[PDB]
């Protein structure tokens, strides 16, 4: 894109035309165009547990409405279960034979053995209010941290105009936990931290774990100030010394920004003015200089280092002892690895 | 691993997926038997 | 004569094309050829000029499609230098697509329709994967009437049939036709044409092909 | 001429992705061959503009200068309909024709 | 049998996705590594900048006509995205 | 792949990990691999600029590429041999980023002006580590700076990707593939990652990385990799068959010496054998080649002493066969080096001012000389090690020729056994195998500095333990084999091959 000068000389006549083609940001674009899709997952109440069926049971309800001027014709429902969940067979037989509703026999007679993706055909969906249906789901695989499920809707003449919803019992709406700093977004689907319980507090073992490539840097820090935001907040930490030289230089020791997701404030809130011992990996810091920010994640480890006057309690005496031995140990002897 | 399944690391992925290939040129210079040249070209398949 | 590696391309991909230059006796001739590539509305975007002498009547050329492009029909047009009014052309399409895994053929029992046939038009569906295996799925098929450039759609001729053993069957009855049209005269329908549009989706829900029989 | 493309191997089990195979090309001696291998799925998306030998002869038939399947209204019309000019010392000669196209095709 | 997955792209460009599978009790395995385009939000636009008539004899006077074309402002442009300038000229036949 | 160009200018950086994650036995295999590699590189005749650095917590520089001593293979081998695992055992860290920074500094020019030939120069980096960089920052970013310094990826017209090649050796019992795969260069169908098991079968390892671009036609260069067949190990071996009525079928061996010429014995053939009835098949091809002319030595005469009363006289048992078409050298088709040539001078790693007399003394000292010949057993080539009796037992080796049937009544032993004969065989100092009659005409091979020089041609043996396809029973103690010395007919070969461009001194 540049400006230029046109110069024409001589007898005759002509026409000048200039067109620019570029990528323009979408203005009020409707991703779920012509579709209002709502999906809700809930556990089964006490009526299900009454005959002592004794198993993991949840109810999935789906509702949708067309936005067009008239009712939309035949459409298709693509449903993906959470991993290890199979829909209740008896619920689908009841829904299948209903009017404006059909499920293929080849899909129907599959049952629990392989029914993970489900295809439901509707001859039409009303445009004035929501049309709904529901069925039970049961876990039969017994695995934790299940994959979120999804339901996609589209019509036989156009897959382009479509809509997709996700569901997960703990992620509320089944959306991904991405972290965004204005225009720059990066994923944050992790545990908040490793090892803050410490029932058996070691020192020799921790030195061996500090000598592994997964630990890129070990910092002694002091929290200066916390700055709030919407779904995150940043923690202004002062770097005191680099116990292990990491991906970045010490730079005398100045403020470096650490950020925690809103779902990690509930797990553990750091307290200001206090010192902290931390270590992580190269994937933790984010952005480009000088706007680098350290994201607290499942590879990050943090523990409070009490101040001098706080060290005098007999149990925090030994903590200030052991946290001081790790200090001198790493710098002078390094690693035999 | 000691069990009866292939380990992940030694599983090598197919990745060559071009739509069109074998954009080559060749001249029929093989010995003409009944005026018809028989050419043999060993070609690499894709994934 | 103009040859291309594919019939339809993606934005941001390379286009390879070869031009065969022959005289009126179809033997290879060595002359200078003027080549032009035009956009959907006929705007030349790229042009070439090369002689086929000592190349045995073959001119291999290439061009890259930018990401900034207007999808639609694109045409390669060529003419000899000593005959600029005699222009040859061949077309290709630009679209954002994904490769299917199976083909859909819609076969009427007769490649015509007799108006007063009581049974109606029978169209056999045939679907198979690209590697030669039978397709299992469900298809949605719709009918319409084509008169010149004017297309009329019959909404109630829509049917939903499963695809079994790599095949299906659908029949457009005479009653649906008489009900589809508002004209009780059968004489006005003679000379017009029908068209069939089929939408097939596997029972895995991971692929979909739209096929058309017309005329 | 005559150009034929077949497999170099006799038959064997269906090929493996990426595997080396032998392609056999039979054709007249001295001819230059150009190759292109495309996935059949692309043609299911778009089968238009595919060139073939029959369509080559179709353009030739559409480029013929003759307008009559033989015979004619008279002796003078025979050559002029075929696409020929005739002239003799005696005086008999072909009908004058100044148009490349054939007048109103039957279609 | 189909196994769905849910993912989120993290960086623009033609990014790569790889999956592997191996069967039990037979040493038969397969892996698929494919790439798809990660496109920033938006869509292609073909807007017109300016159209003017050229006539050096009548316009501009004394056989010369010159005028500038300012660059497009495009305030809705997606950051760090391509932008092409399409220039076309066509003469007017002045022979009756 | 690494290119071998004699006109080249190439820097080779050797980085060896020394952390406690390796182990002593693994560290030794790392050195033994480098010693064989450097030796094989110098055997090809390319002299690169070697840089030798060992690192753990802190890198330790042994050889700098700026030094002229860096081009000395034996001197660098001495520096490498001196390196000990326990040199800095107490600092057994893994700080790979600093080690790459030292290499980056070596190729770095002072100020902003690179010396001429910077892009003309090839750069090769060889790294051995456990893939566990635990101290310091990311090491991969320094690789980009090395890619940066070498102007790689900076031009569409000139990529310069082949001016830098990165090989990584996975050493130690525990190893990380992920970091290793990132460090190594990525090129189409080229291996740059090697594991611990690769320390065995070293020749195959080098076969993947070595590119013989400018050394295809060099003499006496052999591929010893395990997958290689008979002719990968013997490129010069030539099989000659003559089938003619009355004479019948007969086969002898030959050795490639030039583009058109193959060297073999004379008593196998005769002038009456016609050129169309003689078929030659060179190693690596089963197609029988047509010949043009056969050059028997002028002083050859099988019946030289037939009228005197001696049945057969094998003096000057050499012949040159000229092929109708010229050979194209390859990995299985290469000549064997000849004494007093520029190729033999470079093969022995001697200065170009070395004389023909000095090379004769080195090849033939006044002692028992180790040697070997090639023989066929069920159509497969195999090597048999023998001793050339040039020492104190040289007289006993010549005397044992009288026990061959047909020469019992010769009074003077020095009369029949001419100075052309080289004498092998016997049981002292050790048992030397005896040749088959089909093995005649083959070369007599001596190994020096990872190369092979021809010193003789197989003539005849005293006792024919290999009478016909069977070599049964152990050999007599006086069973000797005789070979024609090359120095006696060297002037004639120099006369014939003066236009063949072999660089005779
Ligand atoms: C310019 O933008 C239009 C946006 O629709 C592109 O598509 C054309 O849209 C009009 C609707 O106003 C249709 O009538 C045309 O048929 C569409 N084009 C084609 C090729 O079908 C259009 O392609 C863009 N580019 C140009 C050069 O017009
Ligand atoms: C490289 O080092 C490893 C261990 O450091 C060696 O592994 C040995 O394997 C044998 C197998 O019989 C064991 O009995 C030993 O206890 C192992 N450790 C030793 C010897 O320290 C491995 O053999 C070494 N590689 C080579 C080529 O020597
Ligand atoms: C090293 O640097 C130059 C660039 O500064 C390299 O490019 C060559 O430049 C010369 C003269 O400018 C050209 O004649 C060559 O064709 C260039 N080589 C290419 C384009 O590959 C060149 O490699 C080196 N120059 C030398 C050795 O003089
Ligand atoms: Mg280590």
């Amino acid at each position: 894109n540049e400006g230029f000068t046109v110069t024409a000389e001589g007898k005759g006549q002509g026409t000048l035309s200039v067109v620019t083609m570029y990528h323009a940001k979408a203005k009020d674009q409707l991703t779920c165009n012509k579709f209002d899709l709502k999906v809700t997952i809930k556990p089964a109440p006490e009526t299900e547990k009454r005959p002592q069926d004794a198993k993991n049971t949840m109810i999935l309800e789906i509702c949708t409405r067309y936005r067009g001027d008239q009712d939309a014709t035949m459409s298709i429902l693509d449903i993906s279960m959470m991993t290890g969940f199979a829909p209740d067979t008896d619920d689908l037989k009841q829904l299948a034979n209903g009017v404006d509703r059909y499920i293929s026999k080849y899909e129907l007679d599959k049952a629990f053995s392989d029914r993970n993706t489900l295809i439901i055909y509707l001859d039409k969906v009303s445009h004035s209010e929501d049309d709904c249906l529901a069925f039970k789901v049961h876990q039969y695989f017994n695995v934790e941290l299940i994959q979120p499920g999804a339901v996609k809707v589209y019509a036989y003449y156009n897959l382009e105009e479509s809509c997709t919803r996700f569901y997960h019992p703990e992620k509320e709406d089944g959306k991904l936990n991405k972290l965004c700093r204005d225009e720059l977004c990066r994923c944050a689907e992790e545990n908040c931290f490793i090892q803050k319980s410490d029932d058996k507090v070691t020192l020799e073992e921790r030195l061996d774990k500090a000598c592994e490539p997964g630990v890129d840097y070990v910092y002694k820090t002091r929290l200066v100030k916390v700055q709030l935001s919407n779904d995150f907040d940043e923690y202004i930490m002062a770097i005191e010394q680099t116990i292990k030289s990491g991906s970045d230089e010490v730079q005398v020791g100045q403020q470096r920004t650490f950020i925690s997701p809103i779902k990690c404030r509930e797990a553990l809130k750091l307290e200001e003015k206090k010192h902290y011992l931390m270590w992580g990996l190269s994937s933790d810091f984010w952005g480009e200089k000088p706007n680098l920010s350290y994201i607290i994640g499942k590879d990050t480890w943090v523990e409070h280092w009490p101040e001098e006057d706080e060290c005098q309690d007999e149990e925090n005496q030994k903590q200030c002892q052991d946290l001081g031995a790790f200090t001198e140990s790493m710098v002078v002897f390094g690693c035999p690895n | 691993l000691d069990e009866d399944i292939i380990a992940e690391e030694n599983i090598v992925s197919r990745s060559e997926f071009p739509e069109s290939w074998l954009w080559n040129v060749e001249d029929l210079k093989e010995p003409p038997k009944n005026g018809i040249s028989t050419k043999l070209m060993n070609i690499f398949l894709k994934d | 004569f103009i040859q291309t590696d594919k019939t339809i391309y993606t934005p941001g991909s390379t286009v390879l094309y070869r031009i065969f230059t022959v005289n009126h006796k179809l033997l290879p001739v060595g002359r200078t050829v003027m080549v032009n590539i035009e956009n959907p509305e006929g705007i030349p975007v790229k042009q070439d000029s090369l002689s086929s002498q000592n190349q045995l009547g073959v001119l291999p050329l290439s061009w890259d499609i930018p990401e900034l492009v207007n999808m639609g029909q694109w045409k390669i047009r060529a003419y000899y230098e000593n005959s600029p009014q005699q222009v040859f052309s061949t077309e290709f399409e630009v679209k954002e697509y994904v490769l299917p895994s199976f083909e859909v053929i819609v076969e009427p029992t007769e490649k015509f329709y007799y108006i007063y046939n009581e049974k109606g038009l029978e169209v056999t569906i045939t679907a198979r994967f690209l590697y030669g295996k039978k397709v299992e799925g469900t298809a949605f098929v719709i009918f319409g009437i084509q008169d010149g450039e004017q297309r009329i759609s019959l909404p109630e001729s829509l049917k939903r049939i499963p695809i079994e053993d790599g095949s299906g069957e659908v029949v457009l009855s005479r009653k649906v036709l008489l009900d589809g049209v508002q004209n009780p005269r059968a004489e006005d329908l003679v000379g017009k044409s029908l068209y069939v549009s089929a939408t097939v989706i596997l029972h895995s829900g991971s692929d979909m092909v739209q096929a058309e029989r017309s005329g | 001429g005559s150009l034929v493309v077949k497999s170099g191997q006799s038959e064997d089990r269906q090929p493996v992705p990426g595997q080396q195979m032998t392609l056999k090309i039979e054709g007249d001696h001295g001819a230059r061959v150009v190759l292109v291998a495309v996935d059949k799925g692309v043609f299911v998306l778009n089968k238009k503009n595919k060139l073939t030998q029959s369509k080559i002869w179709d353009v030739v038939e559409k480029a013929d200068i003759g307008c009559t399947p033989g015979s004619g209204k008279d002796y003078a019309g025979v050559f002029s309909d075929a696409g020929l000019t005739f002239t003799s010392s005696s005086g008999q000669q072909t009908a004058q024709r100044a148009e490349l196209q054939c007048p109103q095709p039957a279609a | 049998l189909s196994v769905p997955y849910v993912i989120v792209p993290l960086k623009t460009g033609l990014q790569e996705v790889e999956v592997k599978a191996a069967v039990y009790h037979h040493f038969i395995s397969d892996g698929v590594r494919k790439s798809l385009k990660v496109v920033p939000e938006g869509i292609r636009m073909n807007k017109t900048v300016a159209v003017r008539t050229l006539d050096p004899e009548r316009l501009g006077r004394e056989g010369v006509q010159k005028e500038d074309i300012p660059p497009a402002d495009l305030s809705d442009q997606v950051p760090d995205t391509e932008s092409e300038t399409r220039i076309l000229l066509q003469g007017t036949p002045v022979a009756q | 792949k690494i290119v071998l160009d004699p006109s080249g200018s190439m820097n080779i950086y050797l980085v060896l990990d020394g952390s406690g994650s390796i182990g002593a036995s693994n560290f030794t295999g790392a050195k033994k691999c480098l010693v064989n590699l450097i030796e094989k590189v110098a055997s090809y005749g390319v002299k690169p600029r070697y840089g030798l650095v060992t690192y753990a917590t802190y890198p330790k520089i042994w050889v700098k590429v700026s030094e002229a001593d860096s081009s000395n293979a034996d001197w660098v081998t001495k520096q490498l041999n001196e390196i000990n695992y326990e040199d800095h055992k107490l600092k057994s860290g893994t700080n790979t980023k600093k080690a790459l920074q030292a290499v980056y500094s070596m190729m770095s020019w002072p100020d902003d002006v690179p010396p001429e030939g910077w892009n003309r120069t090839r750069h090769v980096i060889i790294l051995m580590t456990d893939g566990l960089h635990n101290m310091g920052g990311d090491p991969i970013t320094v690789i980009d700076e090395i890619r940066d310094l070498l102007y790689i990826g900076k031009d569409r017209k000139n990529p310069r990707e082949d001016y830098l090649d990165v090989y990584v050796f996975g050493v130690g019992p525990l190893v990380n593939q992920v970091n290793i795969n990132a460090l190594a260069s990525k090129k189409d169908n080229e291996q740059h990652v090697f594991k611990v098991k690769d320390m065995e079968n070293l020749e195959d390892v080098f076969y993947q990385m070595i590119d013989e671009s400018q050394s295809l036609s060099l003499c006496g260069m052999v591929w010893e990799h395990r997958k290689g067949t008979d002719y990968h190990k013997q490129p010069w071996q030539a099989k000659i068959s003559v089938i003619r009525p009355s004479k019948g079928h007969e086969s002898c061996m030959g050795a490639v010496v030039s583009e058109y010429f193959v060297l073999t014995a004379a008593h196998c053939f005769t002038v009456d054998d016609k050129e169309h009835s003689i078929k030659v098949s060179v190693g690596g091809e089963k197609r029988d080649l047509e010949i043009e002319v056969v050059l028997f030595h002028p002083n050859y005469n099988i019946n030289g002493k037939k009228e005197a009363g001696i049945p057969e006289f094998y003096d000057y048992d050499v012949a040159l066969i000229k092929l109708k078409n010229k050979l194209k050298y390859g990995q299985t088709i290469r000549p064997i080096c000849l004494p007093c040539t520029e190729g033999t001078t470079r093969a022995l790693r001697l200065p170009p001012t070395t004389t023909c007399q000095q090379q004769k003394e080195e090849l033939l000292p006044a002692q028992d000389i180790k040697a070997l010949f090639v023989s066929e057993e069920e159509k497969k080539l195999t090597r048999k090690e023998v001793y050339i009796k040039n020492g104190d037992k040289k007289g006993s080796c010549e005397r044992d020729a009288q026990y061959a049937p047909g020469y019992d009544k010769v009074k003077d032993i020095s009369e029949v056994v001419t100075p052309r004969f080289l004498c092998t065989g016997g049981v002292s100092p050790y048992a030397d195998p005896n040749t088959c009659r089909g093995d005649a005409g083959g070369p007599l091979i001596v190994h020096k500095r990872s190369r092979f020089i021809q010193v003789g041609v197989i003539s005849w043996g005293v006792v024919d333990v290999c009478k016909n396809q069977k070599r049964q029973k152990q050999v007599p103690a006086h069973a000797r084999d005789f070979h024609i010395n090359l120095f006696q007919v060297l002037p004639w070969l120099k006369e014939k091959l003066q236009d063949e461009d072999l660089g005779f001194l």
